[PDB]
């Protein structure tokens, strides 16, 4: 494995639900690479519609820099208009993936609890929810890792 | 040990001019690139943030752009509030780095420096030390070139200039040369000179004393 | 409405401490990062240290790193800059701005608040730039530490013509500077030019009458 995810850090935690994620990657490059890292962020929605994800946004490096090196990484905020009413106050989960060349060798998956800003909201939830009282909490003390062998160069 | 190469240090321009200014990033860069301009005793203000994307409130004459690692500040077409410092900026990789800036100044015609020569002062002498000061007054463009001659003698190493910023009402420069010597070393020599080459003078002019 | 409201800032010893604060309003710092962001006299802008409050994740300029402690209070909508051993190089404006939404761009800034790390402060020596229709005359203002000094003449009354030249830092480590003032040849004799220098980090002022 050439390049390893050293670290996350979710760096504006809570945020408002409109809020761009923006989290400080720490990884390693052991060698030069041929091609580009593309780590990519996925929203995991709570519909039961097979199209509850969506990728957030993505950020190619290339060339790898060889070493140890830190980043931080902004992807967009969820398209609230493409969730159902019901699945706007909700846990969720978020995924930050990278691959090499097209290959996904890493991913990390977080929790992430969605409350209303007030306890009036809280208890007496809207019909017309109000995406602007929303914060989102990601429980990053629970990362769940997973890594894949690929083929490198 | 990322880098922001920002070029050019400065330029000239009039209003309407279409400016350009160039950042490179030392490693790519994907889109955080920002944008500042900054005026004498003044705060920073953000103008292009994400490379390319414009800030509320800020002109649409700004624009950035993205050129591989080139990161380019585009005018469309200089107002009069536009003479000012840019910086660029990066924030994806650690640590944030501004470029060095770019001062953007006026353009006017060619102006010649009135030139004058100070001996040192008898007080400064009478306290044990000696300075020669040589003085560029009301010039453009900044480039000029100052020479000491003592005794008609070169001089390097001892000297050291310094330059106004442009003036507000005629676009002006002005350069102040300092020759530093030792008392014993002025009381020994008779001819001081300072040599100015510019591109409004015909040909380079001296103002000298005998000590 | 977005303010940024910074305070420390002074003269210190080398090697001395200063606590810097930052005081927002018209936002909640915890959806924002905090940063400081210096600028040595005639010099760029330098990032020191930013601070994520709602984390509480910090970062630090290599050359800052444990020396300053960046820190936010949510609760006060504050945040903090305790800048311990300080070194001749940390003298500068520093600068609070503020981060959002804008991938670590900084959208609002502070005014500012200069720090300045001296241990000897040494009054300038004032020497007249004497005269040789039009002329010129100054004072030649050296061996000063630290900056500034500021120069005016005649109180304030002759502002025309006056260029008064940028500190240059000399090979001693203390500063110089002139001031000219461009007048008619034919004044000279009958009025009177006089610069005034003052120096306010050793309370020192120099009214200095130039004469033919």
């Amino acid at each position: 494995s050439i390049v390893s995810l050293l670290g996350i850090k979710v760096l504006n935690n809570p945020a408002k639900f409109t809020d761009p994620y923006e989290f400080e990657i720490t990884f390693e490059c052991l060698e030069s690479l041929k091609h580009d890292l593309e780590w990519k962020l996925t929203y995991v929605g709570s519909s039961r519609s097979l199209d509850h994800d969506q990728e957030l946004d993505s950020i190619l490096v290339g060339p790898v820099p060889v070493g140890v090196n830190k980043f931080v990484f902004s992807a967009d905020p969820p398209s609230a208009e493409l969730i159902p009413a019901s699945e706007l106050v909700s846990v969720t989960v978020i995924l930050l993936s990278c691959s090499y060349d097209g290959r996904e060798f890493v991913r990390v998956g977080y929790y992430v609890n969605n409350e209303y800003d007030e306890e009036e909201l809280r208890e007496n939830p809207p019909a017309k929810v109000q995406v602007d009282h929303i914060v989102r909490n990601i429980l990053a003390e629970k990362p769940r890792v997973t890594r894949f062998n690929i083929v490198w160069d | 040990d990322i880098q922001m190469t920002q070029s050019p240090s400065s330029l000239s321009a009039s209003v309407g001019d279409r400016v350009t200014i160039t950042c490179r990033a030392s490693q790519s860069v994907s889109s955080a690139v920002a944008w500042y301009q900054q005026k004498p005793g003044k705060a920073p203000k953000l103008l292009i943030y994400s490379a390319s994307s414009l800030y509320s409130g800020v002109p649409s004459r700004f624009s950035g752009s993205r050129s591989g690692t080139d990161f380019t500040l585009t005018i469309s077409s200089l107002q009069p509030e536009d003479f000012a410092t840019y910086y660029c900026q990066q924030s994806q990789w650690y640590p944030i780095t501004f470029g060095q800036g770019t001062k953007v100044e006026i353009k006017r015609t060619v102006a010649a420096p009135s030139v004058f020569i100070f001996p040192p002062s008898d007080s400064q002498l009478k306290s044990g030390t000696a300075s020669v000061v040589c003085l560029l007054n009301n010039f453009y463009p900044r480039e000029a070139k100052v020479q000491w001659k003592v005794d008609n003698a070169l001089q390097s190493g001892n000297s050291q200039e310094s330059v106004t910023e442009q003036d507000s009402k005629d676009s002006t420069y002005s350069l102040s040369s300092t020759l530093t010597l030792s008392k014993a070393d002025y009381e020994k020599h008779k001819v001081y000179a300072c040599e100015v080459t510019h591109q409004g003078l015909s040909s380079p002019v001296t103002k000298s004393f005998n000590r | 409405e977005v303010q940024l409201v910074e305070s420390g800032g002074g003269l210190v010893q080398p090697g001395g401490s200063l606590r810097l604060s930052c005081a927002a309003s018209g936002f909640n710092v915890s959806y924002s990062s905090i940063h400081w962001v210096r600028q040595a006299p005639g010099k760029g802008l330098e990032w020191v240290a930013y601070i994520y409050p709602s984390s509480g994740y910090t970062s630090y300029a290599d050359s800052v790193k444990g020396r300053f402690t960046i820190s936010a209070d949510t609760s006060k909508n504050t945040a903090y800059l305790q800048m311990n051993s300080l070194r001749a190089e940390d003298t500068a404006v520093y600068y609070c701005a503020r981060s959002y939404s804008t991938k670590l761009a900084m959208d609002y800034w502070g005014q500012g608040t200069l720090v300045t790390v001296v241990s000897r402060r040494l009054p300038p020596s004032v020497f007249p730039l004497a005269p040789s229709g039009t002329a010129a005359l100054g004072c030649l203002v050296k061996d000063y530490f630290p900056e500034p000094v500021t120069v005016s003449w005649n109180s304030g009354a002759l502002t025309s013509g006056v260029h008064t030249f940028p500190a240059v830092l000399q090979s001693s480590g203390l500063y110089s500077l002139s001031s000219v003032v461009t007048v008619p040849s034919s004044s000279l004799g009958t009025q009177t030019y006089i610069c005034n220098v003052n120096h306010k980090p050793s309370n020192t002022k120099v009214d200095k009458k130039v004469e033919p």
